[PDB]
């Protein structure tokens, strides 16, 4: 599968629900993990984005620090699910916050950080195949 | 340390969610 698609299917699905419309099985499987993760944990979710304090300037080492702890003792498919979520809570912030501009630049380093850094571990845990294979009985 | 809360939470619920599959 292609992560670009990948990403950005996702991104533009989640800005959708918000009335945003940015123009840019794996997807389908992928954007109801999403949903379901967000709905369990909006309390924490709400925390993480009123401390964002998103800007321009801000934006790429606060990406690149928090998936650096996101991963920090490995990766699982829960930790890929989150990844995107909050790729999708600074998209959602970008939007709000009049940073359109932004959610280009987080799609980029979300599809960059997919192919060099989680390429190896997705392929070596069965592929895309396997998450879907993993959470088909939730769909 | 704003990145390592995160984080910390967003494994936390990652690891919850992958563990109830
Ligand atoms: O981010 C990770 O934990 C996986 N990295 C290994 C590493 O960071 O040395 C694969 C890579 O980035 O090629
Ligand atoms: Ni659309
Ligand atoms: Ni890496």
């Amino acid at each position: 599968y292609d992560n670009r698609e990948i990403v950005m299917k996702y991104i533009h699905y989640k800005l959708s629900q918000r009335g945003y419309e940015w123009d840019a099985v794996v997807h389908l499987t992928l954007r109801q993990a999403g949903d379901d993760f967000s709905r369990r944990y909006r309390r924490d979710f709400a925390e993480m984005s009123s401390q964002l304090h998103l800007t321009p300037f801000t934006a790429r080492g606060r990406f690149a620090t928090v998936v650096e702890e996101l991963f920090r003792d490995g990766v699982n498919w829960g930790r890929i699910v989150a990844f995107f979520e909050f790729g999708g809570v600074m998209c959602v912030e970008s939007v709000n916050r009049e940073m359109s501009p932004l959610v280009d630049n987080i799609a980029l380093w979300m599809t960059e950080y997919l192919n060099r850094h989680l390429h190896t571990w997705i392929q070596d845990n069965g592929g895309w195949d396997a998450f879907v294979e993993l959470y088909g009985p939730s769909m | 340390w704003l990145a390592q809360r995160l984080g910390r939470e967003l494994r936390r619920l990652s690891d919850e969610f992958v563990d109830s599959f």
